[PDB]
């Protein structure tokens, strides 16, 4: 057994969208790169399902894109498109379908969340989020939807929501001590870690944890750096921190949460400098 | 959206 961490596309060096997909093996410790993406994705976000890469939404530098596209862990090919453009959406797996919640269509903020099923390619439009958010995170805890932070249009937001499927309907629950746009959400073990982003003001390098049991919001040690729409992904029980903006400049940087010592530590770094790119794990 | 750069 072996967990494979993807970067796909995001913000680039050269100041563009780019279509860029890499692969890290923790085992090897090294960088592979795998057949670029179709489209030029920015904004983007990605998911694993089957031992498939989805590459969800995205702004290729014109238009906020429907487009969704696959690969079988390669040829890149696309699927079903969502219903809403969506750029900055948070997207995770629930079930055997993947999930879609927020994001921006280039002129209205999105309180919609739609949910794809591979076995018949379809988008289904689903409850309405309170408050529509983009660059919010989107996490699944206890077989329960998690949607926090991101920036309805007027307001950085700290808002966390929980969607119920047996209403169709959104609840709020203890917001974030820190109002965050373009934070990484994972979940370890029994805590929602959010692991920087943007307060309107500052670029954060703070890090939130929300005990599932508790139901309560906890400070934790802050990464090595400022980073802001940076991926967040669990390898191997492991919370790890993929690139993102430090404030001045994009970053290469991966690093790693030791839960035993309390440290953040700089792992690897890519050969590429992005922000907003989708993160995935997937099992080989 | 917050501090991401643009273009």
């Amino acid at each position: 057994a072996n967990e494979v961490l993807l970067v796909v596309g995001g913000f680039g060096s050269q100041q563009s969208p780019i279509d860029v997909v890499e692969k890290y093996d923790p085992k090897t410790q090294e960088w592979s790169f795998l057949p670029s993406i179709t489209r030029k994705r920015r904004y983007v976000a990605s998911v694993s399902l089957h031992d498939r890469i989805y590459v969800i939404g995205g702004y290729d530098g014109r238009s906020r894109l429907s487009s969704v596209e696959c690969l079988d862990y390669g040829v890149w090919y696309s699927v079903a498109p969502m219903n809403v453009r969506r750029g900055l959406a948070g997207a995770t797996t629930l079930g055997d379908m993947i999930y879609v919640s927020g994001g921006f269509d280039g002129s209205r903020r999105h309180t919609s969340m739609e949910r794809y099923d591979p076995n018949i390619d379809q988008w289904s439009m689903l409850g309405d989020m309170q408050t529509a958010r983009e660059g919010a995170g989107l996490v699944v805890a206890s077989g329960v939807i998690y949607c926090l932070g991101g920036y309805d249009g007027l307001n950085i937001l700290n808002s966390v929501e929980k969607y119920d499927p047996h209403t169709g309907h959104w609840t709020n629950v203890t917001p974030m001590a820190t109002k965050r746009s373009g934070a990484g959400v994972a979940l370890l073990n029994d805590h929602i870690y959010v692991v920087g982003g943007f307060d309107g003001t500052a670029h954060l390098s703070s890090v939130e944890a929300y005990n599932i049991r508790t139901d309560s919001w906890t400070t934790v040690t802050s990464m090595t750096t400022p980073r802001c729409y940076v991926g967040a992904t669990v390898l191997r029980g492991r919370l790890y921190a993929i690139a993102g903006y430090d404030g001045n400049s994009l970053l290469s940087s991966i690093e790693c949460y030791d839960p035993i010592i309390d440290s953040w530590e700089v792992v690897t770094s890519m050969g590429t400098q992005r922000c907003d790119a989708g993160v995935c794990v997937l099992r080989e | 959206p917050g501090a991401p750069p643009g273009r």
